[PDB]
């Protein structure tokens, strides 16, 4: 299984700086051989084989060569290590032995199953013992995509193997808000093209001012046109030249491995719209095609060797369900206090019940045996396709009523068939909190730790091997149910206003009944599909049947609005199928990278291992390296988690199987990882205690031996795999003064143009905090500030990059140039005031922007401060301060650290819920009026507050998209997103219940109280204490 | 008569509702506010067969209903019309917490003290109960460890048993006794190295089979617990209801 610690050895975080190695010989004899932590296998073999000689059986070993080393690993396997230039402490031993043995079999085939294995978590042979035939039809069938997304990287190759790898990173749309073509000299950019002369690096640069829509093969053309001027060249001659040579070059990103290799105009490319927008000069770099294409290795994709009665239909068995609990091994209770046990069943369609739930007799805790059949209040017929059962195992103790084991069963099996006969199901613990009687959100399935509760059941046979009922059939089912609407000015009104309904809305029992009266008007109004879905009732034949024709033949509809049919309340296969199907066909690779941490989530959800929506995201990740870069590490974050361990560790295999090159690059990555978890665990765990002097003196000790050099240098940057990480700053390394102590690491840039990007580049590695939460929140924040641009909104916000990488392990993007607000307060002065001079920030960002840059930074300032009061309004972000907000030089405000501010939310014990009131600091209006002392009625605040209003309703007409991002987190671990109670609060701030005026009232009101709420209290700002 | 009544709600949340529906699950029911905007109409919450449904209170021509026929004057008269032609079943009573305000408020700070003593002690259990369930995970997977590292040991013993086989003929025909016990030297060490190993499974065996105990009795005492708890929140809530009225 995955190793439950990363240190080198069982319960020892590090291995001593000399250490004895029993190795068992293959003449039979057993050396005890000292070796250096650090030393390589290579080393290791070569001293053992000469201390051999000394040893009797000296004659029966052959050369070194011959033979390579096997151990047991802390994953329980026997590895057999091909690698040997790896270091004794890389080796993840369970206890410190090598056997020596001749190698056997396949030594290619055995190396990629190692290097895969590694970055999945778990080793490859595990799923080989896994007997379901889903897991290893799952193994077999899935290798289609594979096959189909590699053959799509070969079909135009080698620009195809080029795209795949350096994917264009583009908007999803050309056209140009306004105020970014404002920026533009009459439409033109001015960019600078570089190329290398000399092999030391001698640099040449050309200064074009071109069209801000030029592909990047007309830019490649300027630059023709300006070196080949004074050739000559006739106006004919220097055209075909142009024409012939354009093809021959591609651009790169200067600093950085972006290239603009697809015909989208330069100005889409994501770099350049940021140059637009911060004024800053493109800083290209122009080189040969072939330069690119020899550095792409061909990586074939070698098949594995895991590779190579009659049938009733559903509806012909006319009879009423009925499910026999015989009985379960054992149950965590005591005989006293407690006096007896049942189990408790329900037959659910997603969260919604189907049917009455139906108990079984009341049994002593002490012999837990019913065999007793429960009868259903639904027809087999009418169980659609989702049909699930979730049972549990509850106690009694006015009465009480407690879960004990919690356990579910898809009534389907992968191949259609319904269960049928007997079998077992060790049932999962009952989750912290959870009061509920079953739990059918929880995950379906056996669980994988047999040394659990165990239930006996057993389901009915019908003299053949029932399956659902084929599309054919459902098809004509339909046109016999409609042959066993009306309409009005009232009608069309209604619909239209249920539609704009957010998905959290309550829906009556009479809107239901007229939605699905009306069903074949709503093909007209496509975006009021989910609403029509949650009005069909389920537990009958005849309206799912009716629904499924309506599904095939529905319009598509956006993206943002098919990713709802995703969530939880949609469980439907015929639902969900056609949701990917608008996805396959209109969600473009920016937004599927945008809304990646959503679809995999969703993914959990599926009932099967093999599904459109895991067929879609592997086709996506296999033929577009960023999206499966993100792909992988937001799969391998939760390979910890045993509840989608074997679900996400066969999608990961199957993506590593096929991803080519990349899985090299990802195992150096995640080498580096497991490194600095070991360090920070130390840190953590034994050297808590320790002074911060002390901690560094160790710090510095283990980052300079030569295990930590090899491992932490020369790889890509798992925040964005764009950024290569060369050699490690270690002076510049440190312990944070934050929460969980934070370790902040710097590398150089080893781009040749580093300079014209960033010259060190800097990750803060986080130990012992989730962040999910900030992952969330960031992505949120990025959305936001996506809807504001592309409307025309300038309102600049800073989603710096943030990843979850384990179990509570991830990194954080450094921000260049930036510091906290109480930073910026002791750095300009202090002299021990207490009460910080509101005026602060104003002249440090007048310090740092002199002269006419000071309007810009100003505006920069306004802008950015505007959608960080929105954006915290919005999603009740309270527990803002004076260390939790930054600046940068150039004056854009952002906020940080976003885990914390949902810990006060719960309310117990008559704390009035705690209410997030909206505020803003006199310190920031001040900045925003230019020093003005009267500055809540100057027209900068005027303008500001319009800058408000349009952001808040902005984000209020796109509430849905927002709504339904949260309803697919949803199913995630996250305890602060289980139900859609947590999310009902961004109803209250977005005003949903309410016309679009009256809501802007409603935000003006609380804008406007948050002025007299910017009281000026006085209190120390320490521990904020008043007289 | 609407405030009289015990099954209207005033402006409760839609979390509220289905927090106070669960054992609850055959017909009962009670009504509350659909909006301010709208404010004299309103919604009636019923339970049918599990899923809490929602049905509207229309209000126009100042007569109430469902649907077309508004044949109820009052929307106390349209609830009361619908109880009889049922004979909807249990209203969920706001008034009805059975058992002077000196008396109610000592014996709520009381029930508040004891709810938080038990609910401490279910945090203590919680965290020791992962902590044990973490640690058992690790000795599974350390016992199939230290089996493929017996395997392997064991595959040594028999590889050994094979060569040395041949030589130890050699040297006792040759009567080299040095060689023999040379050979047997390292043997018998690799013979107390793998009882070493054994030793070192068996002990964790028993760690394993005795954590496992530990396990089980700490979820006996969070399931014996968990009743408790969930009837002292029920009981304090109640308290602090009828100290409002
Ligand atoms: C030199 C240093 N620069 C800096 C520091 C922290 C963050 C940052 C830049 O970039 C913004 C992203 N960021 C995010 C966080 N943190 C966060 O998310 O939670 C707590 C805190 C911790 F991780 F350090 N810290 C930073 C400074 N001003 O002291
Ligand atoms: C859950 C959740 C939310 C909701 N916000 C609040 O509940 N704010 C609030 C209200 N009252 C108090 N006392 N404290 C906080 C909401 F934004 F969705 F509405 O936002 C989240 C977010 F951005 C990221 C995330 F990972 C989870 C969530």
């Amino acid at each position: 299984p995955p190793r439950p610690s990363s240190g080198e050895l069982w319960g020892i975080h590090l291995m001593p700086p000399r250490i004895l190695v029993e190795c068992l010989l293959p003449n039979g004899m057993i050396v005890t051989l000292e070796c250096l932590r650090e030393a390589t296998l290579i080393t290791i073999k070569h001293e053992l084989f000469k201390e051999a000689r000394k040893y009797p059986l000296h004659q029966l070993l052959q050369d070194e060569s011959s033979y390579i080393f096997v151990s047991v690993t802390q994953e329980a396997e026997r590895e057999e290590f091909f690698d040997e230039t790896r270091r004794l402490c890389d080796l993840r031993l369970f206890q410190p032995f090598l056997k020596v043995i001749e190698p056997v079999g396949n030594r290619e085939e055995k190396i990629l199953n190692r290097e895969i294995g590694f970055a999945i978590g778990m080793p490859v042979c595990e799923f080989d013992m896994v007997k379901d035939p889903e897991v290893q039809d799952f193994r077999r069938n899935i290798l289609n995509v594979c096959k189909e997304a590699v053959d799509l990287r070969d079909l135009n190759s080698p620009h195809s193997r080029a795209m795949y790898v350096y994917p264009p990173n583009v908007e999803s749309s050309p056209e140009l808000p306004k105020h970014i073509y404002n920026k533009l000299d009459k439409g033109q950019i001015i960019v600078v093209i570089w190329v290398i002369v000399s092999p030391n690096n001698d640099k040449q640069k050309y200064t074009l001012k071109i069209n801000h829509d030029c592909v990047p093969e007309q830019v490649i053309a300027e630059a023709i046109r300006k070196k080949t001027r004074s050739m000559l060249l006739s106006s004919e001659q220097l055209k075909l030249c142009v024409l012939e040579y354009q093809g021959k070059y591609i651009l790169k990103v200067c600093g950085c491995d972006e290239y603009f290799l697809e015909k989208y105009p330069l100005s889409q490319y994501k770099y350049i719209r940021s140059c637009i927008m911060l004024g800053r000069m493109p800083n290209l770099m122009l080189m040969a095609k072939e330069s690119l294409y020899s550095q792409l290795p061909m990586d074939c994709f070698t098949m594995p060797s895991y590779s190579r009665t009659s049938t009733k239909s559903l509806w012909v068995i006319n009879s009423a369900l009925r499910i026999k609990i015989l009985c379960a091994t054992y149950v965590n209770v005591n005989i006293r206090d407690i006096d007896k046990i049942y189990v408790r069943t329900g037959i659910y369609h997603g969260g919604e019940p189907l049917c009455d739930n139906v108990n079984t007799q009341r049994v002593p805790c002490s012999n837990p045996r019913w065999n007793e059949w429960l009868n259903y209040d639904i027809y087999i017929p009418d169980l659609p396709r989702a049909a699930r059962l979730c049972l549990s195992i509850c106690s009694v103790k006015k009465e009480e009523h407690c879960p004990l084991a919690w356990g579910n069963i898809n009534l389907f099996d992968y191949t259609d068939t319904l269960v049928s006969g007997k079998m077992a199901l060790n049932l999962w613990p009952v989750p912290h909190g959870l009061e509920d009687l079953l739990n059918p959100i929880g995950v379906t399935g056996s669980n994988p730790n047999k040394e659990t509760p165990c239930l006996e059941l057993e389901f009915d046979w019908f003299s053949s091997v029932v399956k659902f009922p084929d599309m054919s059939v459902i098809e004509e089912h339909a046109n016999w149910s409609v042959s066993r609407n009306e309409l009005r000015e009232n009608d069309k009104e209604q619909l239209k206003a249920i539609s704009t309904r957010d998905p959290l809305s309550e829906i009556t029992e009479q809107e239901k009944d007229f939605l699905w009266s009306h069903r074949h008007y709503c093909v007209t109004i496509p975006e009021i599909l989910p609403k029509l879905l949650l009005s069909v009732k389920w537990n009958s034949r005849d309206e799912v049947a009716q629904m499924y024709c309506l599904v095939k033949d529905w319009p598509p509809i956006k993206p943002e609005q098919a990713m709802e049919l995703l969530d939880c309340n949609y469980p439907d296969p015929m639902v969900r199928g056609f949701a990917v199907r608008c996805l396959e066909k209109y969600l473009t690779d920016d937004k599927l990278s945008q809304y990646l941490i959503q679809l995999v989530q969703v993914l959990k959800y599926e009932q099967y291992l093999d599904n459109l929506l895991v067929r879609f995201l592997l086709k996506k990740a296999l033929t577009n390296q960023r999206i499966g870069h993100f792909f992988f590490w937001h799969l391998k974050s939760e390979m910890h988690n045993k509840t989608v361990s074997q679900r996400f560790g066969l999608l990961l295999e199957s993506y590593c199987r096929a991803c080519g090159m990349y899985l090299k690059h990802l195992n150096r990555q995640v080498e580096a990882m497991e490194k600095l978890i070991n360090l920070t665990d130390i840190l953590k765990q034994e050297k808590k205690d320790e002074t911060q002097k002390v901690q560094m003196k160790f710090l510095v000790e283990q980052m300079r031996r030569p295990d930590f050099m090899d491992a932490l240098q020369g790889f890509l940057s798992p925040l964005n795999p764009a950024h290569q990480l060369g050699n490690l700053r270690l002076e510049e390394c440190r312990i944070m003064s934050s929460a969980k102590r934070p370790l902040w690491l710097n590398w150089e840039n080893p781009d040749i143009m580093s300079e014209l990007l960033f010259q060190n580049n800097e990750i803060i590695f986080k130990n012992g905090d989730d962040l999910r939460q900030d992952m969330l929140t960031l992505q949120i924040i990025r959305i936001m500030e996506n809807i504001w641009q592309n409307q025309g909104l300038d309102l600049r916000m800073l989603p710096y990059g943030c990843l979850s990488i384990g179990d509570c392990v991830g990194l954080i993007e450094v921000v260049r140039n930036s510091h906290t607000i109480m930073q910026i307060q002791c750095k300009g002065g202090l002299k021990g005031a207490l009460q910080f001079n509101s005026h602060t920030l104003h002249q440090w960002l007048k310090d740092k922007n002199k002269g006419e840059i000071y309007d810009a930074a100003i505006d920069l300032f306004t802008r950015s401060c505007a959608g960080y009061c929105v954006a915290t309004f919005i999603l009740g972000i309270g527990d803002r301060h004076n260390s939790n907000i930054m600046v940068k030089d150039d004056g854009q405000l952002f906020h940080i650290d976003f885990g914390h501010f949902l810990d006060h939310k719960k309310k117990k014990f008559g704390y009035k819920r705690e209410r997030v009131p909206f505020v803003l600091t006199q310190d920031f209006l001040i900045v925003i009026s230019k020093g003005a002392q009267e500055c809540t009625k100057t027209r900068e605040f005027e303008r500001f507050q319009e800058m408000c209003y349009k952001a808040y309703l902005a984000i209020r007409q796109h509430a849905n998209l927002f709504i339904n991002l949260f309803s697919m987190m949803l199913g995630s671990g996250m305890p602060e997103l289980q139900s859609f109670d947590d999310i009902a609060y961004i109803r209250k701030t977005l005003a949903l219940d309410k016309t679009e005026q009256e809501a802007l009232e409603y935000f003006m009101k609380q804008m406007n109280d948050a002025r007299h709420g910017g009281w000026t209290t006085k209190m120390d700002w320490i521990f904020h204490t008043i007289k | 008569s609407l405030q009289d009544a015990e099954w209207y709600w005033g402006d409760i949340s839609r979390e509220e509702v289905n927090e106070k529906l669960r054992d609850t699950a055959d017909g009962t029911f009670l009504v509350r506010d659909a909006s301010t905007k709208m404010h004299g109409d309103y919604t009636l919450t019923l339970r049918k067969g599990g899923n809490n449904k929602l049905i509207k209170i229309f209000h126009r021509d100042g007569k109430y209903g469902f649907s077309d026929p508004l044949t109820f004057s009052s929307v106390v008269e349209l609830i009361n019309h619908y109880r009889n032609e049922s004979l909807l079943l249990y209203p969920v009573s706001k008034y009805q917490q059975d058992q002077n305000i000196e008396a109610v408020g000592k014996k709520l700070h009381e029930y508040n003290t004891q709810f938080q003593e038990k609910s401490r002690e279910y945090d203590r259990l919680y965290e020791e109960y992962t902590r044990t369930s973490q640690e058992i995970q690790m000795k599974r997977t350390a016992i199939e460890a230290f089996n493929e590292t017996i395997k392997i040991f064991e595959e040594q013993c028999q590889t050994q048993e094979r060569y040395s086989k041949e030589y130890i003929e050699k040297f006792k025909r040759e009567g080299n006794e040095k060689e023999i016990q040379r050979i047997m030297h390292n043997y018998d060490k690799l013979k107390s190295r793998i009882s070493e190993i054994i030793d070192s499974r068996r002990r964790l065996e028993e760690d394993l089979k005795k954590q496992a105990a530990e396990y089980r009795e700490i979820d006996k005492r969070m399931n014996s617990i968990k009743p408790d708890l969930i009837q002292l929140r029920k009981t304090r809530d109640q308290y602090l209801m009828w100290l409002t009225q």
